[PDB]
């Protein structure tokens, strides 16, 4: 079977302008495991990102946590961009500043 | 109820270049303590478990057992032919129970669908698809494989689980309460969305609810995910009429709080 | 026609029952004490019927069939005994061989913490036999190759210590020194026996006999070679039997060997007279520890017989092991202060030289300088221990262990930190055990003790191997193990661990530990640093460890400790990368 990723974007600590923090992109519920994730700062890919091990849930679907150190400011927009066999084109989710 | 040790195993038949054909994550309840992949070939501790007060050869025993499973999983693809690509997953582990008893788990899935298990009283792999039979016989015909699987689930897993409970108790009994924020934003015309957010908490069990005039206003719509250190994030959103935002508050329940915490709108 | 009746008569019921209890505790280390006493008592009741009538049912069966059969009544529980359960599906002799493969050289069994003297003395008084059986059970299950007849002697001295001290005025001042001496003798005794068993089982009778020839020649230099060889053959059967789990035969034959020796002192040694007047168990123990006899006053040089004489290749070819044996015997009797493992290296070197040269064009020329080859074999060990004892006295115990920890992580980065920490602790004890000896005895002490630490490493690595270089050093040749490990350079095939945001993930629980407990954390960190850069210098490593210690100090004083740890861990990661030069 195939399963399309769910994508959430959120910070590790409550965001405050000018304070170091981490930004998460959590992609879950997908199958097969091949997937492409980029974190973006004002549309540009962030190089200094890391991720957790690809693991999976009881329903056998995969999940994966990407994250990057960042210092949010009022002006900057951050986003996560995901491609997967189940998607015709990359899906971009914007950081909602913890207000969906 | 009872916390368990489970191994999440995956093998893929056509890995992207420079990515592992086989990899394992090991979990003590909701915490990942173990990582293994076929490119590196050793099992290694994760996170705070690097510092666990552990016995000599514990980790080389984890490495030894997963190398055997690595080969078995890759052999399974040979027993299939078909055409592929294939994904083979296994969930193997145990959970402690009553009268100092262990309950094992041994399930497998192919390209995302469960198709096979290991019967621990009989020591056999079984399933109904042609693929379960093909893989199960190939494994059955492997000298000592069923014996090693029996020992892995009936002996090693519960012994590992009991050791980590004693020696990793600081990690298992970690408590970190959420930092809370309540925010509103406009939505459809005449409506606003209220979002109650919980940052950096452990353990993962958490409830968010909205109140108005001290009485239940609703749970809202929620989501949930991990941070890199194995703490968690959660949020819940409620749609309300514009102008009513300040009438609502958010209440959170978590093991890390002396009592439910009420959270008020921020401007 | 009945071995169980035969062994029961030779040994007597008390020693029979004690050895049978030891046997079960060593095979089934996880089994509760009361189950073992029931089984030992049943076999012994059974044993009594075979003496009464050497023909009653099952009295004709082999010892391994009888004992194995009982074990497989309970050892069928895979939950408790692991892969051992697979042994009960097979027949003798493989069933027995399978059980020996699964003897656990590292049982994870609770430390045995000593109670107060008064509580133990009451337990002793309340039920003396049960108290002493418990002593055998606890020692045997933690040391499944403990030399069983010697364990009997430990138990007798342990019983004697309680008998005397629990009636003394200062009980603890009488008792605790005595229990500590036995505790310490037992691990040493246990470690040596583990090495004897590894040589017989992994290398074979010839390798063991070479060791015994050398050692007996040191202690009994006035005996003729024919008498030593006889003693070596006797002793080889004893240890073969103990190491094969044949404990009743081992003890029986060891007693016979002890009587032969005492009935032939004039052919063996002048130090045996009083020993040979002691009781049975004490007699055997005294003989094994007796001081070396004096060597003959004026011995010729070895040149005549083994280098210059022209028959060497003639004598060698018709009985190579007797000739190499005679060389070992002559070299060993002249050098009671050489370590035996070094002597065996000399003899193996000599063997290697004669194999090539006795094939050669002019044999006498080819091997005329063979004794020169011994000088480097003596020089390397002596220099090793001079520097290490120099290092040990400058640095002290804890920092010396840390130096070896770094050294061995570089050598075997595939081992886990707990394994490396424990190896370095054991190696470091060779420091304080031997470096305090007189100059001349420092090197023999060390080669012997290091050979027992490495064997303990090797027998565990064999069960769960992770370094090909370790497998090579452990299986290549018993006598060259220590030089092989010394020569290991930093392992450049090891792919370093990568740094990431979670490399130093701590919780607030580390702030509540004792500094002793903190020490293993620092050591574990030191392993992890090496694994992130195997070629790191001492200076890079000290800098990163100093950062580590400040990180712990900063966050454990902090108002929000868990939060401090989340915020500073990744800062420590970046600081650590820089310290190591990335
Ligand atoms: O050395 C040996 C043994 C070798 C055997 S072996 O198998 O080959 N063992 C080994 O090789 C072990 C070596 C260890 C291995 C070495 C390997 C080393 C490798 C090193 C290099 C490699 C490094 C190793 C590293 C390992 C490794 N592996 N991987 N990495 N590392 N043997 C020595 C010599 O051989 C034997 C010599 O034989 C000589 C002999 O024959 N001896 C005889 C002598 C007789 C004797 O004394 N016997 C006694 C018996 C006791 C006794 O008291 N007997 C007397 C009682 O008899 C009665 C006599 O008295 C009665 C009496 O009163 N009167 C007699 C008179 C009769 C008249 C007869 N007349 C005559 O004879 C003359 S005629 C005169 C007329 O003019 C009456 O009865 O009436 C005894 O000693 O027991 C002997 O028997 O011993």
């Amino acid at each position: 079977i195939q399963r399309t990723p769910k994508i959430q974007v959120y910070s590790r600590h409550p965001a405050e302008n000018g304070k170091s923090n981490f930004l998460n992109c959590y992609v879950s519920g997908f199958h097969p495991s091949d997937i492409e994730v980029d974190l973006l700062k004002n549309g540009e890919r962030i190089e200094k990102v890391e991720h957790s091990d690809l693991s999976f849930s009881k329903d056998w679907s995969f999940y994966l946590l990407y994250y990057t150190e960042f210092t949010p400011t009022e002006k900057d927009e951050y986003a996560c961009r995901v491609n997967h066999v189940t998607l015709s084109q990359p899906k971009i989710v914007k950081w909602d500043r913890d207000m969906h | 109820s009872h916390l368990s040790l489970l191994y999440h195993l995956t093998a893929v038949s056509s890995p992207a270049p420079g990515t592992p054909a086989f990899w394992v994550s090991g979990w003590l309840g909701p915490q990942q303590y173990l990582s293994y992949n076929s490119l590196r070939g050793e099992a290694e501790p994760c996170g705070a478990w690097v510092w666990e007060n552990q016995v000599s050869w514990y980790w080389e025993k984890e490495t030894t057992d997963l190398r055997i499973k690595e080969k078995l999983f890759l052999e399974a693809f040979k027993a299939l032919g078909g055409k592929g690509p294939y994904t083979l997953q296994g969930l193997l582990g145990c959970e402690l129970g009553p009268d100092n008893t262990s309950v094992p788990t041994a399930k497998f899935a192919l390209n995302g669908e469960e198709f096979m298990n290991f019967d621990l009283k009989q020591g056999t792999w079984g399933g109904d698809w042609p693929e379960a039979l093909a893989i199960s016989q190939r494994w059955q015909q492997q000298d000592k494989a069923a014996n090693k699987e029996l020992t892995f689930l009936l002996f090693s897993c519960p012994h590992r689980l009991r050791e980590h409970l004693e020696r990793g108790r600081g990690n298992l009994e970690w408590k970190e309460p959420p930092s809370m924020r309540l925010k509103a934003r406009p939505s459809s015309p005449g409506f606003s969305v209220l979002t109650c957010s919980a940052f950096s908490f452990y353990p993962p069990e958490l409830q968010l609810r909205f109140l108005r005039n001290g009485l239940a206003a609703g749970t809202g719509q929620g989501d949930f995910g991990p941070n890199s250190d194995g703490s968690f994030h959660a949020s819940s959103s409620l749609t309300v009429k514009s102008g009513d935002e300040h009438h609502y508050c958010c209440i959170v329940q978590h093991a890390g709080l002396a009592q439910p915490l009420r959270v008020e709108l921020e401007s | 026609k009945s071995e169980v009746a035969h062994r029961f008569k030779d040994l007597g019921e008390e020693n029979f029952k004690a050895l049978v209890l030891i046997a079960f505790a060593q095979y089934l280390q996880q089994c509760p004490f009361e189950d073992h006493v029931k089984l030992v008592n049943e076999v012994t009741e059974f044993a009594k019927t075979c003496v009464a009538d050497e023909s009653a049912e099952n009295c004709d069966k082999s010892l391994h069939t009888l004992f194995g059969d009982k074990l497989c009544t309970v050892a069928t529980l895979r939950e408790t005994y692991g892969e051992m359960a697979d042994c009960c599906a097979k027949q003798e002799p493989e069933r027995n061989e399978c059980f020996l493969q699964h003897k656990d050289d590292n049982p994870n069994l609770p430390r045995l913490v000593r109670p107060e003297v008064d509580v133990m003395c009451t337990a002793f008084h309340d039920n003396e036999e049960t108290f002493l059986k418990k002593y055998l059970y606890e020692i045997a299950r933690r040391h499944p190759y403990f030399y069983a007849p010697e364990l009997l002697f430990f138990a007798k001295r342990y019983k004697a210590a309680f008998t005397e001290c629990c009636q003394a005025a200062d009980k603890a001042a009488c008792l605790l020194p005595k229990l500590d001496e036995l505790r310490d003798e037992g691990k040493a005794s246990s470690a040596k026996q583990r090495l004897k068993c590894a040589s017989l089982q992994k290398f074979g009778e010839r390798a063991f006999k070479a060791w015994a020839v050398a050692r007996l020649s040191q202690r009994f230099p006035k005996a003729e070679f024919a008498e030593v060889s006889k003693l070596v053959t006797d002793l080889t059967k004893v240890h073969t039997e103990c190491c094969h789990g044949d404990l009743l035969e081992c003890a029986d034959d060891r007693a016979d060997l002890a009587k032969y020796i005492c009935e032939n002192q004039d052919s063996i040694s002048s130090k045996l007279k009083e020993c040979c007047e002691k009781p049975l168990l004490e007699k055997s123990h005294c003989i094994a520890e007796v001081e070396n006899d004096e060597m003959p006053a004026d011995l010729p040089s070895l040149a005549a017989d083994f280098v210059e004489s022209k028959d060497v290749c003639k004598n060698y070819a018709e009985a190579k092991d007797v000739f190499l044996g005679m060389f070992l015997y002559e070299y060993a009797r002249r050098h009671p202060d050489y370590s035996v493992v070094l002597l065996l290296r000399l003899a193996k070197t000599y063997e290697t030289t004669l194999e090539k040269c006795c094939a050669a064009a002019d044999p006498h020329e080819c091997y005329a300088k063979v004794f020169d080859e011994f000088k480097p074999l003596v020089e390397e060990p002596q220099n090793l221990i001079k520097q290490n004892c120099e290092l040990f006295e400058q640095l002290g115990e804890y920092k010396f262990q840390n130096a070896l920890l770094v050294r061995y992580t570089k050598k075997v980065p595939q081992m886990s930190a707990p394994t490396l920490v424990e190896v370095s602790r054991n190696l470091g004890k060779v420091g304080s055990k031997c470096c305090k000896h007189p100059e001349a005895k420092r090197m023999p002490c060390a080669e012997d003790y290091l050979s027992v630490v490495l064997n303990q490493l090797c027998v565990l690595h064999e069960k769960t191997p992770v370094s090909d270089r370790v497998t090579k050093c452990c299986t290549e040749s018993l006598v060259n193990r220590r030089p092989c490990f010394s020569a290991l350079e930093v392992d450049e095939t090891y792919v370093p661990k990568e740094f990431n945001a979670g490399t130093f993930t701590f919780h607030a629980d580390i702030c509540t530990l004792s500094e002793k407990e903190r020490q293993i954390k620092k050591q574990t960190a030191l392993v992890e640093l090496v694994k992130h850069k195997p070629k790191a210098t001492k200076e890079q490593l000290k800098a990163a460890m100093d950062d580590f210690a400040a990180f712990v100090e900063k966050c454990c004083k902090a108002d929000d400790k868990e939060t401090c740890f989340a915020e500073e861990g990744k800062k420590l990661v970046a600081a650590s990368q820089a310290a190591l030069g990335l």
